[PDB]
């Protein structure tokens, strides 16, 4: 008969999804850690994903910030974020130089572009703070293979009543379309970032949460509208997880090329730990992004939907959607006539509804989901699901 | 504000310590990413960094001196210091302290300079090496007449004569007049004295209506002269 | 260590010209160079770091380039306050092993220009001790080279005078000359007359001024 255990076929599948477990910090802005540096406080990006298609747009200024601070006898928007380029064992460095400097090391010759151009940026110690948790975030750029490392940590300053409506340095997080190769890395990344964390966006599915052997729709989303993929994808990032709290002491620090006024500029002396809006479910016939703040712990096979998150390439998609999870899931837990608590296949028989199962007509797998059962879990305000109350002592 | 000051101008005999301390003012010598590094220039020649000391107490020194040299760091005073042993006439020059813009990386066990660079610099200090004693000068007027009127202009100055070490300060009207004045390098005399002329051109209508005096300077010896130069 | 070479030794160009100097490392050293300005008697003052960041306050004519083992300054126009040494400098290991180039030395082209000569005669303070000096005067002349000759009663004099002459002036890049004729006491009253002759590219004529004792 029927387990009385449930089962999710998706929990492996649906961990890089968690934001909150595997990046635990700020997406559109990420300053989850604290560190000191010669008696000074600073906040440093400590999310464990990689943000594709990230950077910095300054307002008022066609400079990239991937151009080196401006320093000296320039303004500080002829400059970007970037170290002074004067070192080419430090910052810029290709990806065939990456390779050569760490030819030697077995371990680093392992590591995948991104993952080396990480470990590249995030191992430079300042020579005063060899005791120190500050490590710089780096920006790898996929097609110019070239990893840049920024020299300081700030990400938005769009507060000031001089950012306000042309001659200051007002600067905001954004997915710009010239920014769609890069990919803006932490000192936390992880080198199997591949595994572990969301890219690309996930073609025939939209995320949903399990409910007792279904996956059902999100509840509680907001609907906004968006002409395709990579505007969802971008206002989605608008509103993700963020750890976002005189300009004339900020510009001599730059003309002076004080280190510690430079590093610390634009920061106040809380914490979203990844908590946010960070995922949305875009309909690509009605031109509809659904974005929610609830993690998603299931897909929804549906022809019309696409799955993306803030930290997720702003236009890659990976069109297979997994048709054989539950009726791979239902023969692995057979091994354990007691037939699993999951009541949606491709294979029909192998549900055995009480009553004849129901085809998905926007399910490209042909997935056919029993609905003809006792459920003994259900949605919540907030997007919550809970045991129902009959069950919840038993459980 | 920034200003950094050497201590003063002197000998220095041969095989023993030399001693500089430079006094920061406007600012202070507990500033992260800047060392206080001393730098050299013999008469004539180029320029050679000696070593730095940082607020920390950890300290650079030229590799090919490293023996000879130790720096220290007062941040109390806000002064630094260096002390040179065993020096030879090779060590007679202008010592400079000044201000570096230090910033280096490190990573799996090399580190790489971002920055090393001099962005303040003092006066300059002559050190001479020797073991002759000093001496100070005697002050002369160089009087304005018509064998010093040539056109529309006229001359006077101050011959400072036989004093060693070298430098001598000479300013004029305690550093009120200095326009049309040239002081000249100083000549070695045969005697091992050290003997200099200052000279002012004024217009010669103009020649009795200012007064002028040089004020003469020879921290080696303390001496301290002015002298009225009189038609 | 790493060495710096620059070139050329010396340079003579007209105010609004464009200079170039040229800063070579005997190995590559990235872009971590600075360059310096040092006017006579004077430290040196920063214009560039990372070979090509102009420093705050350095005027906007100054500007370097390169990278690796060659680099530039250029001033885009010359002024004749711009009369100094320039050094470059790198600083490429750490912990920091800094060396400097020899330095290129700048100096302004300008028109001829004789000089104005005067002499001194010895002070009456001076002759109390036993020396006399004569001082002979030349002052904003153009160019450098200068010869003055001492004659006592029309007898040239050798071994008894020396000389030195400034650097160039920052407003108009003339130079000036002293040379001292010094004399004992006795030796100097024994003669009447004193005078310096002055040859000059900018005199016609060898000029000579002159004085009698009384």
């Amino acid at each position: 008969e029927r387990s009385t255990r449930m089962s999710n076929p998706w929990k492996a599948f649906m961990e890089k999804y968690d934001i909150e477990r595997t990046h635990s910090s700020g997406v559109r802005v990420d300053l989850g850690e604290d560190a000191e540096v010669e008696n000074a406080k600073y906040r440093i990006p400590a999310g464990r994903c990689p943000v594709f298609g990230k950077g910095i747009v300054i307002e008022n200024s066609a400079v990239s910030f991937l151009k080196p601070v401006a320093t000296g006898d320039q303004r500080l928007k002829d400059g970007g974020f970037a170290f002074p380029n004067a070192n080419d064992h430090i910052s810029p460095m290709t990806l065939e130089n990456l390779k050569a400097r760490y030819k030697d090391n077995v371990e680093m010759m392992k590591l995948n572009d991104i993952a080396l151009c990480r470990t590249h940026a995030a191992s430079f110690v300042m020579a005063g703070d060899q005791n120190s948790n500050y490590r710089h975030p780096a920006v790898y750029d996929e097609k110019e293979k070239t990893c840049h490392m920024l020299y300081l940590s700030a990400q938005e300053n769009m507060g000031p009543r001089y950012c306000s409506p042309d001659a200051v340095f007002c600067f905001k997080p954004d997915k710009d379309e010239s920014f769609e190769n890069l990919v803006y890395l932490s000192k936390n990344v992880r080198n199997d970032w591949d595994k572990k964390c969301p890219r690309k966006n996930l073609g025939n599915a939209k995320f949903g949460l399990w409910v007792d052997g279904n996956c059902e729709e999100i509840p509680y989303v907001k609907e906004v509208e968006a002409k395709d993929l990579r505007e969802c994808n971008r206002i989605v990032f608008e509103a993700s997880a963020s750890d976002q709290p005189d300009y004339q002491k900020i510009q001599q620090g730059f003309r002076q090329n004080n280190r510690e006024m430079i590093k610390s500029a634009f920061l106040p002396v809380f914490k979203s730990k990844g908590r946010g809006f960070n995922w949305a479910n875009f309909d690509s016939v009605k031109k509809k992004c659904y974005i929610f703040n609830t993690k998603p712990t299931c897909l929804i096979n549906d022809k019309n939907f696409i799955a993306t998150t803030a930290l997720s390439h702003p236009r890659e998609v990976d069109l297979e959607f997994p048709c054989s999870i539950y009726k791979d899931e239902i023969e692995r837990e057979i091994k354990k006539i007691v037939l699993p608590r999951i009541f949606i296949s491709n294979d029909k028989e192998s549900i055995k509804c009480p009553c004849e199962p129901e085809h998905i007509s926007q399910s490209t797998c042909n997935f056919y989901v029993c609905n003809c059962v006792e459920k003994r879990a259900e949605i919540k305000e907030n997007n919550q699901v809970v045991i129902k109350e009959e069950f919840r002592d038993y459980y | 504000q920034l200003q950094l000051q050497e201590s003063g101008p002197g000998l220095v005999k041969p095989s023993e310590t030399l001693s500089l301390t430079c006094t920061v003012s406007g600012g202070s010598v507990s500033s992260p990413g800047y060392y206080w590094s001393w730098i050299r220039q013999p008469p004539g020649q180029g320029l050679e960094w000696i070593g730095d000391i940082y607020y920390r107490g950890s300290s650079n020194q030229n590799p090919s001196l490293k023996s000879r040299v130790t720096t220290s760091v007062d941040t109390a005073t806000n002064q630094f210091s260096l002390r040179l042993s065993s020096v030879t006439a090779a060590d007679t020059a202008v010592y400079f302290c000044a201000r570096s813009r230090g910033e280096g990386y490190c990573s799996f066990g090399t580190c790489y300079t971002l920055f090393y660079y001099f962005d303040y610099w003092g006066q300059g200090t002559l050190v001479t090496v020797s073991s002759a004693s000093t001496k100070g000068p005697s002050v002369f007027p160089l009087a304005p007449s018509s064998k010093s009127t040539s056109g529309g202009t006229a001359a006077l100055g101050c011959l400072v004569k036989d004093y060693f070490p070298e430098p001598v300060t000479v300013s004029w009207n305690s550093g009120a007049l200095t326009s049309g004045v040239h002081t000249f390098p100083a000549v070695l005399q045969s005697s091992g004295l050290y003997s200099l002329s200052s000279v002012v051109t004024v217009p010669s209508s103009s020649l009795g209506t200012q007064t002028y005096i040089c004020n003469v300077n020879h921290k080696p010896s303390n001496t301290k002269v002015d002298k009225r130069v009189e038609p | 260590e790493i060495v710096m070479t620059q070139s050329p030794a010396t340079l003579s160009l007209s105010p609004g010209e464009r200079a170039t100097l040229s800063c070579r490392a005997s190995q590559s050293i990235s872009k971590t160079l600075a360059w310096y300005q040092q006017k006579p008697g004077q430290a040196p003052r920063l214009l560039i770091y990372s070979a090509s960041t102009r420093a705050s306050g350095v005027p906007a004519r100054f500007s370097g380039s390169g990278s690796g083992t060659e680099f530039s300054l250029t001033i885009s126009s010359l002024q004749s306050e711009d009369f100094a040494v320039y050094y470059c400098q790198q600083y490429n290991e750490w912990p920091p092993r800094p060396t400097f180039g020899g330095g290129t030395k700048v100096e302004i082209k300008r028109t001829v220009a004789a000089p104005s000569v005067f002499i001194f005669p010895p002070s009456d303070e001076q002759l109390k001790s036993g020396t006399a000096s004569v001082v002979c005067l030349l002052n904003n002349f153009y160019p450098r080279e200068a010869k003055v000759q001492w004659k006592v009663d029309n007898a040239l004099q050798s071994g008894n005078s020396q000389e030195s002459v400034t650097e160039q002036d920052s407003k108009d890049s003339t130079y000036s000359l002293s040379s001292t004729l010094t004399l004992s006491k006795a030796d100097y009253e024994k003669h009447k007359v004193y005078a310096c002759e002055v040859t000059h590219q900018g005199l016609s004529s060898p000029v000579t001024k002159s004085f009698n004792r009384g």
